[PDB]
């Protein structure tokens, strides 16, 4: 309750700053503007990198989501098992970025 | 006629063109492509200015070095008036206010004011004065800006009796508040019948009032070349601003139709061809985007 009054107090904090910033130098009556790049108006060339490091940020960060228990992990009982899994889903992580590595994936944005 | 105001060179930026301006209100919209069409030839222009100097700016460029004297006036003040005009061979008038202020109503911009000017212009010896009513200007009419237009223009005419008054309809143009009013309105359609004029056929044919000495005395009416109704018009302007501040008088103003009177020379007889809407309101409405014609009368 006292989280949900804190967030809609920044929410209202940060709209009645971006009301102000938007619409305070409204009020001045200076001058209608007559006509308000590198390129001209060509279309956006899709690049294959930018899309190749957010697919390889999204796999990564799923396997992250499996590391993120650990801290609570480390207080079981069966230990052994625990920290073989643990180093398992570490090393599959490494195994993805070594796959990413050798097969020319992080390449112009490395 | 004096050897410093002979004129000079070929008409250019550095040449002398004669002209001696005094021109009253040259930080508006009319003003500002009168002191550009003024000072492309070489001629002193005087601006008396009532603003801050920074919106005075744009003036600056306009003329050769020297060519464009600020100074400071106030509408009550005679005095500044005469400072302003002492040494002009010609003043032309163009206060103008859509709205009446705290200050200064309708009866101090178009009655009181250009008759202080128009005074102390004759007393001074100014040869040439201009001023700047509306077309629809009449005593009887419905709004009390072209009532008191229509008294302005006869205490200049009883008080320089050689002043050359210019009836513009509804000028059009970049800086205008015509079609921009229209394309900002986002006020309805009646049986309102407008010619608007461009705003620079009205600066040609207040320069070539200037140099005809037979526009002394005239009255001229700056009508554009069609007719149009008011709604066609609005609409034409929603057509190609590609779209799907204000007060009672401007409405009683946008729906007062443009008159005719045919006993009034206008742009032709100062040689100037008007220039219809269709050519220019692209130029004047690409600003406001994020066409068939419209229909003469
Ligand atoms: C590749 C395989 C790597 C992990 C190998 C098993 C590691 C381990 O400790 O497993 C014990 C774990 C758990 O055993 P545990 O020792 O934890 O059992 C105690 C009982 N509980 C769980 C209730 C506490 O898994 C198994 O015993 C069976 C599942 C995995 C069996 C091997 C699968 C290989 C698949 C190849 C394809
Ligand atoms: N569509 C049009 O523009 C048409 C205009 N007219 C007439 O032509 C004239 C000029 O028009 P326009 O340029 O468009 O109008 P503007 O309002 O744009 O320009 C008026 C000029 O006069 C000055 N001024 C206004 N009020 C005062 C005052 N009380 N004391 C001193 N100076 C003052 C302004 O200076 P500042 O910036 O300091 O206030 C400005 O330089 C007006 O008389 C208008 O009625 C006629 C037909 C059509």
């Amino acid at each position: 309750m006292n989280l949900m009054i804190t967030l809609l107090t920044n929410f209202t904090l940060a709209t009645l700053l971006v009301t102000i910033a938007f619409w305070l130098p409204q009020l001045n009556v200076y001058s209608e503007k007559t006509s308000p790049d590198p390129m001209g108006s060509a279309r956006l060339p899709f690049s294959m990198k930018f899309f190749l490091v957010a697919i390889t940020f999204l796999l990564f960060d799923l396997e992250i989501a499996l590391l993120l228990p650990l801290p609570w992990a480390s207080q079981t009982t069966n230990l052994n098992t625990m920290l073989t899994m643990a180093l398992l889903l570490i090393f599959l992580l490494a195994v993805s970025l070594a796959y990413e590595w050798t097969q020319k994936g992080l390449e112009w944005t490395e | 006629l004096h050897h410093a105001v002979i004129p000079h060179g070929k008409g250019g930026r550095s040449s002398v063109s004669g002209i001696v301006a005094t021109v009253f209100g040259a930080t508006g919209f009319l003003g500002r492509y009168l002191v550009n069409h003024l000072g492309r030839m070489g001629s002193q222009v005087i601006v008396p200015y009532r603003c801050e100097p920074y919106d005075t700016m744009h003036l600056r460029p306009m003329g050769d070095l020297g060519q464009i004297i600020f100074m400071d006036w106030n509408g009550r003040d005679k005095d500044s008036i005469r400072r302003a005009v002492e040494h002009s061979n010609v003043v032309i008038n163009l206060v103008g206010r859509e709205w009446e202020t705290k200050n200064f109503d309708f009866e101090d911009v178009f009655v009181k004011i250009p008759q202080a000017i128009a005074q102390v212009s004759k007393e001074a010896g100014v040869e040439k004065f201009i001023h700047i009513s509306h077309l629809n200007a009449d005593i009887k009419s419905s709004s009390k800006y072209l009532r008191n237009k229509a008294v302005g223009e006869k205490e200049v005419r009883e008080t320089f009796p050689e002043a050359t008054i210019i009836k513009p309809a509804d000028i059009f143009g970049r800086e205008d508040r015509f079609l921009n009013y229209f394309a900002n309105i986002r006020s309805l359609g009646k049986k309102t019948v407008k010619q608007p004029v461009y705003i620079v056929d009205v600066t040609k044919g207040i320069i070539n009032a200037i140099k005809d000495p037979d526009a002394r005395g005239k009255t001229f009416a700056f009508v554009g070349p069609n007719r149009y109704l008011l709604f066609d018009l609005v609409q034409y302007v929603f057509a190609v601003a590609h779209r799907p501040w204000t007060t009672r008088d401007k409405v009683e103003r946008i729906h007062t139709t443009d008159r005719t009177l045919p006993h009034l020379p206008g742009l032709e007889d100062l040689g100037v061809q008007a220039t219809p809407l269709e050519l220019k309101a692209i130029e004047v409405l690409r600003r406001h985007r994020t066409v068939q014609p419209a229909k003469t009368v």
